[PDB]
């Protein structure tokens, strides 16, 4: 019975993500299609539950067609791949401030997502082109702090690392403020 | 397995499978071990009542398994089993087995315990009719594994199994489980995961890797079969074939150049059996390209959101969502991909008709419940949501304008 | 062919059996009727398979399964009103398989519970006298030259309750003393023989003997429980004993179909009769004797003074120390059966059951007739050898 928003730049896997999770068939093969909006139903704690989730754009021309989905929610979650912290820098000043005028008050733990790459030496070697690559859980988690949240989660798109206790803490927010 | 040698296989089994959280399978451990002692009892002539070791093929067909001691020991065996069905949220087969028992008592004639015995089935199909249909009851998510490598697995070397995973088991819990279980038996580093899904056997691996292929997968069944299995036990009880979709698109993965794979695998023995694991042998796939799975899958979201109306409960937050995904098309194709590519009048002159007039009939059906849909949104929406759903009608008059044009055709 | 409207007949000659307060008659029309209508949808592909409920359902156009079902649900109503409990499993067992195929399931549990309410309803009445099934007369009527059905008709009659011999010829007579002529039918009060031209023609006369559903040896084995003494009773057996021609006879006829039945009384297709030996009629009565205590012991709430006075007949003049007379030579021995002699004497296991019964008002009528005993015992049992 519990809704929850997926905010977060373009391209920082959200959609990418939420695919593979709720249809068990490991990421970038996942069996793709249209309709966007996902939902599954989970094993938490000791209940099962029914887990909803809002797809948004960071796309740009999809601002002030995004915020009147928000109405409704329970838990919110912000997304930011740690692979491009342009996404980063951009999140704590155009997320934050957009849950502070929808819903200014319920949870809305910010999750970092494709960790498995801050290991790969190709994208470090693309990374050191431009000198920038790694963000940091210690920032991570200080990061979301700061940003008054609940949680940061080191999760990864593919490796299933970091995956499923994102979802689950997304409604062991609910359960236990 | 010789009479003395494959009882006590069992038993311990059932202990086993009863310590972890393997109930219905040590249920199933006790139902076919007390089928085995029938006919070693019908192999002496002692004495459906007493016929050999098929009367437990009624309650599963893996009950021939065990044929290749007396009376009061063969109803302690079912009558330590009907409890373990309890317990297994089965409650269904607990008549198919008193069957039995009743045509021993009805033959030393007792009376009190045969009535004391139709009622524990009458208090097992009164608490169905609360469980079935109300999804409470759940086993669910078998996976499909797969083991490959030689000069590493010795009895399991490459064979196909198919993993019973209980509960609400996702692939993350046994992926990561095998992975762990594996990678500290062979040294780390060298377990790969192997995600692949498709039919892999080139062995194309550098032999100093260990592969384990894994596939999440559904019972599947027909047409036919689909009328028999309504509810949500009759689709678990005794599976032969489970189906996984696989994508095979043209070069890597992700409207008109994707497509997928269905490839059915049977189990052998029928699930639910004594050991959790059972293993494939075929897989046989019914290839579809872009056009057959936008039929099948643009008619998949069709029936779903027709299903949240004739549910009594409808819970205000899984409705909206799904229509978002019908209506308010974001950070995804659209419904209406489908129709520029395979129904616009200059694409759909080599298609053949027929699958392009059944596409019609589902587009329709999927409009006006579609509509149906957005009406009930109304009725629990509440304060704030209605300047919403203002806009999910919009979107939804607007789907309707561009379907008008791509098909040439008036769309109401 | 047809009497598909005589499904009709019987669902008429059902309401005159409850009519008639003779209902174990009547559920046997409902069934027979589901019979009929479960052949008709066989054969049209929408049949003798009640064969464990009776084997006389042989003898069996809009229709439905909802109209199959109603006809069952109408006669199970009649088998507990009936007080024949045993029976509403074994019917209401093919009932289930379409509620289930059809998986009604509030149903299909509310039915598994009147079953429970069956077996659970049985094994309180079991073991009482509570249960009254009826009464079983032979009859015989010779109006060959009035209105006799075919010839002498001879044909067994069920009446229900106790009630019966008196009972049913008075009753009998008047009811065929106003069609026929009115003291010109006859009483025919000796049951053995009965042929015709050896009495001269007054143009009517009938015929009453009381009879029991007798089993044989193998059949009182399965027959132990109380309904089964009145289910699937091919033959009833009467005893015509002489006693002297002045040894004991008796006839046991075989009756066409098997009790119950649609009509209270069904035609015989064969007497048979033999008098017996003889020491043979000692075997009879002995028996029967060892029975009825081992009966009275076991029970349990026994009928308390029943069993006092049971023993109290078992000593002398008349008692049944007869093998005194059969003992001391006499017949074909054939181990004399003086071992069912040797097992009626383990009947005093009555006396200990007694012993346990009594207050210690009678502490002594026990002593007592524990000296009685004793002294019948071995000081009698020396006509048979050693003692026991």
């Amino acid at each position: 019975a519990i809704k929850c928003v997926v905010v977060g730049d373009g391209a920082v896997g959200k959609t990418c993500l939420l695919i593979s999770y709720t249809t068990n068939a490991f990421p970038g093969e996942y069996i793709p299609t249209v309709f966007d909006n996902y939902s599954a139903n989970v094993m938490v704690d000791g209940k099962p539950v029914n887990l909803g989730l809002w797809d948004t754009a960071g796309q740009e021309d999809y601002d002030r067609l995004r915020p009147l989905s928000y109405p409704q929610t329970d838990v919110f979650l912000i997304c930011f791949s740690l692979v491009s912290p342009a996404s980063f820098e951009n999140v704590r000043a155009k997320w934050y401030p957009e849950v502070r005028h929808h819903c200014p008050h319920t949870p809305i733990l910010l999750v970092g997502t494709k960790l498995d790459l801050r290991d790969d030496k190709d994208t470090i070697e693309r990374l050191r082109d431009k000198k920038l690559a790694p963000i940091t859980y210690p920032q991570g988690l200080a990061m979301a702090r700061e940003i008054g949240s609940v949680k940061y989660l080191e999760c990864s798109a593919l490796t299933q690392r970091g995956l499923k206790t994102v979802f689950d803490e997304a409604i062991r927010a609910v359960l236990c403020p | 397995s010789t009479p003395e040698l494959r009882r006590t296989w069992l038993e311990s089994m059932a202990k086993i499978h009863a310590r972890n959280g393997d109930l219905s399978e040590a249920a199933m451990c006790y139902i076919h071990i007390a089928a085995l002692i029938a006919e070693y009892l019908k192999r002496k002539g002692y004495w459906m009542f007493s016929m050999g070791w098929p009367a437990f093929l009624s309650i599963t067909p893996n009950i021939k398994e065990e044929g290749a001691y007396n009376e009061n020991i063969l109803v302690e065996q079912l009558y330590m089993c009907v409890e373990f069905l309890w317990k297994s949220e089965r409650y269904e087969l607990i008549a198919d087995v008193n069957k039995p028992i009743i045509a021993v008592f009805e033959k030393q004639r007792d009376f009190k315990k045969l009535s004391d015995l139709y009622y524990d089935i009458h208090r097992s199909y009164l608490k169905v009719a609360e469980v079935v249909n109300s999804e409470k009851r759940l086993f669910g998510r078998y996976y499909r594994v797969a083991f490959y490598g030689q000069g590493f697995f010795e009895e399991e070397e490459g064979k196909e199994y198919i993993y019973k995973e209980p509960k609400l088991t996702g692939l993350s819990e046994i992926s990561q489980r095998l992975l762990k279980l594996y990678a500290d038996k062979f040294g780390a580093d060298n377990v790969k995961i192997i995600q692949d899904s498709n039919k892999v056997n080139p062995k194309d691996l550098d032999p100093k890797y260990a592969y384990i292929q894994v596939t999440y997968v559904t019972p599947f069944f027909e047409e036919k079969e689909i009328e028999d299995r309504k509810t949500d036990f009759e689709m678990h009880h005794n599976i032969n074939r489970f189906v996984f979709e696989t994508p095979f698109t043209l070069s890597g993965k992700k409207v008109a150049e994707q497509c997928k794979r269905r490839t059915i695998l049977t189990t052998s023995h029928l699930f639910p059996y004594v050991k959790k694991r059972i293993q494939v042998i075929s897989q046989s796939s019914t290839e579809l390209n872009p056009i057959e799975v936008a039929i099948d899958e643009m008619s998949k979201k069709v029936s779903e959101l027709n299903q949240l109306c004739t549910m009594e409960e409808v819970d205000m937050i899984r409705l909206q969502l799904k229509l978002q995904g019908s209506v308010s098309v974001k950070v995804n194709a659209g419904p209406m991909a489908y129709a520029r590519a395979f129904l616009e009048e200059t694409n759909a002159k080599k298609y053949p008709d027929n699958q392009v007039k059944l596409l019609k009939e589902i587009f329709r059906q999927f409009a006006d419940a579609c509509g149906q849909a957005l009406d009930v949104n109304e009725r629990l929406i509440k304060e704030d949501q209605l300047e919403y759903q203002e806009e999910l009608r919009s979107h939804y008059k607007d789907m309707l304008s561009e379907l008008s044009t791509v098909m040439n055709e008036q769309i109401t």
